């Protein structure tokens, strides 16, 4: 009630559901996998980890070039792009 | 919470299957009403009474 | 797996 | 972008020249329900402006600097297959052969 | 880079090891941890 | 967490699977079927992954360690915080351009000399984490070359107090002194409290080393001492035996009594560990498990 | 080991799960 | 009206252990909602675009994101009352059903924490100070898939359901396009209205004079037919050598699901609480928001249904036989 | 000023359970501005006691650690909950009770039973399978995190300051994870 | 349990074990092209020993209202559902 | 209809409780001046007289420290997150004192 | 809070029942001397 | 490559479902046109005007 934070007394974050149950129940929760369902009520939390997974540098999330060296042709159409990804911000090339 | 038993039944199992005990029906127009997929008519033939 | 409790909220 | 070596690619940073030639052949840009003769009727595609639309993933620089200083080696060193790995011959058959 | 002399059948990873194996452990640990959100597993050639 | 940076360079640029291009002695170790664990494991690979290993082992490839020797340097510079961590993808993008611009037989052997003294002559960085003359010895030997050595009363206990203060900053790796402004300070820990104003303490202790005060005087030193001097004497208390300032100086009324005050709490904390563990052994209100507990101990 | 029979994904042979050796298909089982 | 609670026949030597395993204060069941929302409405009075709101400053401890939509006043009850007069409407209430059909009538989202700095979160998007779903004008072109949805919005949203959009784009999956989800709904479309101001012979006609099928379909209604066999008049043909000029105009179709604004750096669904709700800046202070919306001008009285989605976890147990306990929590907005 | 400082009091985080960054004590100060010499040397003699009580309380009570306000507490330094093993009284041992029904007697109702003389009862562990880490409760924050009396304040190198007194600071990132 | 069945492998030892461990080793390699997983009779037992009851428990039991109460717009049921010492209710049913 | 108000983190040491009521706009001086020319009403000022008359216009009064520990105590009342002044509508019969 | 709405602007009034004292003192004739205090909502 | 990607999405994506932005779809008849599944007419009634 008061021994624990609210994000561990509720398991909004914290520990796996196989971790904060008594060992009498975990051996029971897997023993009745088939007929008496119990994988319903014990709240696996997900934490979405911080601390250097995503940026801080205020990256442009996506941007949009203008064509340098564009020209018309009656059958073709020829351009180029200097896509200049600078020092950082790796690109996946399928998007 | 009345809305919350909706939108969970979708993301638990199938939604478009007519359960009748708890009456787990859907609310879905066919897409020939909200979208008039407009073809003209496939007539090209005179039929005669 | 075998057992393997779960909890999924809006927007997985 | 359907070409297999640039379908997927992990661009470590720099300035990359990206020449491209587009098609104005109205005969084979427009599929028909009929299979008629286009380009004799008067259909004409035109091009105002063409802009690259790249989406970038934000990866942390504690993390990405330990990514752009690993894939420069000759053993991380990525590799791609093409799909169908094609080779297309088009052997002719003349006139009810 | 340097034309590192190899067979064609292992410098193109046709008959070779895997993305589990020929890659560095600092990248496989990276490719296993970022598998949830930033996938890069298709780029590194699983051969059969 | 690691000790050496070149092992992480050997973890981020070497193939995890055994290859004969770099580790021949382990790749040939399994071709001839002579291995303790799982010996018969190379015949049963087909012609795909036999000839792609058995050709490359009896004649190795000739790779280039230029991209690998620089990660044993670029890591060794970011371990010691010379470069920001957000930045090593630029300097390896600049060092690899450098040592391929001016490449020779010499530079390929000059990097290799430099990936050894960041391994076995970087033991100085292992050294002054222990002797801590980062900011504790040579930054305090300027302070002891600042104080006057001519004290009128108590000439001998003056040079035994600072002899016990140099031992304080030596037996503690975390503590350090420094020059900020015209005066020197001393913190007992990094990310730490209890900063003593070390210049404004020995100036308070100057003209004080000989008093021979009686034992019936307590509330006079509000206009004589200063509470940071009263806290500097607290930080010198555990490293001060009974032979430094003997019995009858006023520091004998202070330094000896401060050790008794520390001597109270270093056994009453064990008492406090007992009381907070028997409130849940019999059942006690945890709100009222600390109010009456502290009043018995203060 | 019988490693020269499995279609190897790379160097590791593709060895299946342990339910791929029997079957229990009865009416309601 | 009765109760049909099925029991499971647990045997007496394995029910009583289950009775006294779950009796403890650590087995100790926990639930939550699936939606987990702070549901509150906002009226749009009488064809008004700008509908700002400024909630006063408070904690944002693991806020998960916004989710807005629209619905009419006539078609929605206020469920604070157990009996609702001034409510004569009886079909598919959007406040309860999952029925949502005005999501395409929406223009902009502006989010400004403390009324000081805008939130994309350190200028992610193209026009950073706001989210733009409806680019009616040409400008320079951010449009997506031949509707007026912008790439400014196509990243924050299409990736919020599916975690797809930094790698590439594809048919999202087969198991994630649920019926109350986005991609099965999103049906862009376009047509061409015959031009007005590049020529002279465009004089529009109104329905009493707009007519074809003349003499064969009744005048102005499903009555019996009358009239003359006669040439068609209304559709100016966009086909063949007549070649009358034509403006374009387009709109998109997103019914049946609500728009979603996640609360994260890469906008992805990396977990329950993202790294944005976890940080020490949003979990240690108070922060207002001048979140102003602008919508299409609609005539009926319209509510605006923002659900600030926050955690809703309930911890329950039974400490003795015949006693049940339940400690509730809804963080943030942790009150009524 | 520097010598008798008004102590930095912490703030409790109810969600995470960590320390929410401390602040100067600004709600217990005496208004000594309207006082001559015989009391402003008495008021400073009061604060110099609560800056010595809080140092003889910080030694008796708080856990000696390096990183004050740590982001992830260890398992052993957090109060656990180990109640008694739950003694479960099994009603009817079915090793000789299923033989009674197969003899033909249907049972109903419910020593403990008359047809069988024995009655076994089991015990099982009532604690968790793993002890708890990552975040201390309220009563632990009553116990630890006494108001840190910070003498000669902000008097050193950058990084040598207590950086966790900023109520925005990640303890393992050297940075505010701000609006991103 | 009755070795006219354990020979028949109706019940008892499962298919990974009464096969020779060379042959279990064989077919775990060969499933991509030649699968003999259709031929070897994996049994199940569905265990006794405190799974199903004996002592006259009713499975489904219809509860009841006591003191329903009426307003012209609402209707307020008032139940006393109870279960005793056993038969631990799921409440999703 | 409602105000929420938030005062920042602070030493709650010798604290004793709360009190609240409501006052019209033209009853109070602006209090930063000894002359408020927005005080054009001249009757029985409750900020000064202590003579209040809006005591009955309240509903739920929530007090939450750090927005997550609700204060009636640990669910000490018949609703765990509020002090119900005036349950106007229907429902239970919590309404006492006629 | 949650109040019955009215037409007029009606500025609400929380009386934080806080804790106040005085200590006046006269050490010599001609001088009066007073350390105030009010915790919380104090001033140094 | 123009053919190669065209049935690369066939192995990776649910191929029948549409997508407008790549303009990813399937040129596909319905098999009652290419293959006439002839049954005759829904007769057995004189149907009048």
């Amino acid at each position: 009630p008061s021994m624990m934070p609210q994000w561990s007394y509720m398991h909004i974050a914290g520990q796996d559901a196989s971790e904060y149950l008594s060992p009498g129940l975990v051996q029971f929760a897997r023993a009745t996998d088939t007929y008496f369902s119990l994988g319903n009520k014990f709240r696996n939390p997900t934490v979405a980890p911080t601390h250097d997974v995503t940026t801080d540098r205020s990256q442009r999330l996506t941007l949009r070039f203008v064509p340098v060296d564009r020209e018309d042709t009656a059958y073709s159409y020829k351009v180029r792009f200097t896509l200049a990804v600078g020092d950082n911000r790796v690109l996946d090339m399928a998007s | 919470t009345e809305l919350s038993y909706q939108l969970m039944l979708d993301a638990l199992g199938d939604r478009s299957r007519y359960f009748s005990m708890w009456n787990q029906a859907v609310d879905s127009y066919d897409p020939d009403v909200r979208i008039i997929e407009n073809h003209g008519v496939e007539d090209e033939l005179p039929n005669y009474c | 797996g075998w057992g393997l409790h779960s909890a999924g909220m809006y927007g997985g | 972008q359907k070409f297999f070596a640039i379908k997927n690619l992990l661009l470590l940073p720099g300035s990359y020249t990206y020449e491209w030639n587009f098609r104005k052949d109205v005969n084979m840009i427009l599929q028909s329900s009929l299979g008629n003769d286009l380009r004799v009727d008067g259909a004409s595609v035109r091009f105002d402006s063409i802009n690259l639309y790249a989406n970038f993933f934000p990866m942390a620089h504690n993390t990405a600097s330990t990514l752009e200083a690993m894939l420069r080696n000759d053993t991380n060193d990525q590799s791609f297959n093409d799909y169908l790995c094609a080779a297309n011959m088009l052997y002719p058959i003349p006139s009810n052969a | 880079a340097t034309p590192s002399m190899m067979p064609q059948w292992s410098y193109m990873h046709i008959a070779g090891q895997d993305a589990s194996e020929y890659l560095s452990p600092g990248l496989v640990q990276f490719a296993r941890a970022t598998d949830t959100y930033f996938s890069l597993g298709n780029k590194f050639r699983n051969p059969t | 967490q690691q000790v050496d940076p070149a092992m992480l360079a050997a973890l981020q640029s070497q193939p995890s699977g055994v290859t004969p291009s770099d580790d021949w002695a382990a790749a040939m170790d399994r071709i001839l079927a002579l291995t303790t664990r799982n010996p018969e494991a190379f015949r049963q690979q087909p012609q795909a992954n036999r000839f792609s290993a058995i050709l490359e082992a009896v004649v190795p490839s000739r790779t280039n360690p230029t991209h690998e020797k620089v990660l044993a340097i670029v890591n060794a510079l970011t371990e010691s915080k010379a470069i920001r961590k957000d930045e090593a993808g630029l300097i390896y993008n600049a060092l690899l351009e450098r040592v391929a611009r001016y490449n020779s037989t010499n530079v390929q052997a000059n990097l290799d000399r430099l990936t050894t003294d960041v391994r076995e002559a970087v033991a100085q960085r292992e050294r002054f984490m222990h002797d801590t003359n980062l900011g504790s010895q040579v930054a305090l030997n300027a302070f002891l070359s600042t104080l006057p050595a001519n004290v009128p009363r108590g000439q001998e206990d003056y040079v035994s107090f600072i002899s016990a203060l140099r031992l304080l900053v030596a037996e503690v790796p975390q503590s350090e002194v420094y020059q900020s402004g015209p005066d020197y300070f001393f913190q007992t820990s990094r990310q730490g409290l209890q900063t003593v104003n070390l210049t404004q303490a020995f100036k308070n202790l100057q003209g004080m080393w000989g008093v021979r005060a009686p034992v019936g005087d307590r509330a006079t030193i509000s206009s004589l001492l200063t509470p940071n001097t009263r806290l500097l004497l607290l930080l010198i208390a555990p490293f001060t035996n009974s032979s430094t300032i003997s019995r009858d100086s006023y520091l004998g009324h202070l330094i000896t009594l401060y050790r008794e005050a520390i001597g109270q709490t270093q056994v009453d904390e064990q008492t406090f560990q007992e009381i907070t563990s028997v409130s849940r052994a019999l059942g006690q209100q945890d709100t009222g498990s600390l109010e009456a507990t502290l009043n018995f101990l203060l | 080991n019988f490693a020269s029979l499995a279609p190897r994904h790379g160097s590791r042979p593709f060895m299946g799960t342990w339910n791929e050796i029997g079957t229990s298909q009865l009416n309601g089982g | 009206i009765n109760l049909y609670a099925n029991f499971f026949p647990m045997a007496h030597n394995t029910a009583s252990t289950l009775e006294a395993m779950l009796r403890n204060d650590t087995n100790d069941q926990s639930f939550n909602d699936y939606l987990c929302a702070a549901n509150m409405l906002y009226p749009i009075p009488s064809n008004a675009t700008s509908v700002p709101i400024s909630i006063p400053s408070r904690n944002w401890a693991a806020f998960r994101g916004w989710s807005f939509t629209r619905l009419k006043t006539k078609e929605t009850p206020s469920l604070g009352s157990g009996f609702d007069p001034y409510f004569t409407y009886s079909g598919s209430v959007p406040y309860l059903d999952g029925t949502f059909y005005l999501n395409h009538t929406f223009k902009k989202v502006s989010i400004m924490f403390d009324s000081s700095v805008s939130w994309p979160g350190n200028d992610r998007l193209l026009t950073p100070n706001e989210f733009e779903i409806k680019r009616t004008v040409d400008g320079e072109g951010y449009n997506v898939a031949q509707c007026n949805m912008t790439k400014d919005w196509f990243l924050i949203q299409m990736l919020s359901h599916y975690n797809i959009g930094y790698q590439g784009f594809y048919v999202p999956e087969s198991y994630k396009d649920r019926m109350y989800s986005f991609f099965r709904n999103f049906q862009p479309m376009s047509r061409q209205v015959v031009n007005t101001t590049t020529y002279k012979e465009y004089q529009n006609v109104t329905l009493p004079f707009q007519h074809n099928n003349s003499g064969f379909v009744g005048y102005m209604g499903p009555t019996m037919r009358e009239g003359q066999a006669y040439p068609a008049n209304y559709p100016y043909p966009l086909i063949g050598q007549t070649a009358v000029p034509s403006l374009t105009q387009k709109k998109f179709l997103c019914d049946r699901t609500m728009w979603r604004i996640p609360f994260s750096s890469n906008f992805m669904s990396m977990g329950a609480l993202t790294d944005l709700g976890q940080n020490m800046l949003y979990a240690n202070s108070a922060h207002a928001l001048d979140m102003t919306f602008e919508v299409d001008p609609m005539d009926e009285p319209t509510l605006l249904y923002v659900l600030f989605e926050v955690f809703d976890v309930v911890r329950i147990h039974q400490p003795h036989r015949g006693v049940i306990e339940a400690v509730y929590l809804r963080t943030p907005f942790s009150a009524g | 000023s520097k010598e008798i400082p008004t102590p930095y009091m912490w703030s409790y985080q109810p969600q995470m359970g960590l320390a929410a960054g401390a602040s100067q004590d600004y709600s217990s100060r005496m208004n000594w501005l309207s006082a001559g010499p015989h009391m402003i040397g008495r008021v400073n003699g009061i604060r110099a006691t609560r800056n010595q009580i809080l140092l003889e309380q910080a030694a008796l009570t708080s856990t000696p650690r390096s990183q004050l306000n740590p982001p992830n507490w260890p398992a052993v330094q957090v109060y656990q909950e180990n109640p008694a093993p739950t003694t479960v009284l099994l009603p009817r041992d079915a090793e000789a009770e299923v033989q009674m029904t197969n003899s033909g007697a249907q049972l109903a109702g419910g020593g403990r039973s008359s047809f069988t003389p024995r009655q076994a009862y089991l015990t099982l562990q009532s604690s968790s399978s793993q002890p708890r880490s990552g975040g201390i409760g309220t009563l632990q924050f009553v116990e630890e995190f006494v108001p840190s009396v910070y003498f000669n304040p902000f008097s050193g190198a950058p990084g040598l300051y207590p950086d966790d007194f900023i109520p925005n600071y990640d303890a393992v990132s050297e940075s505010v994870d701000g609006y991103d």
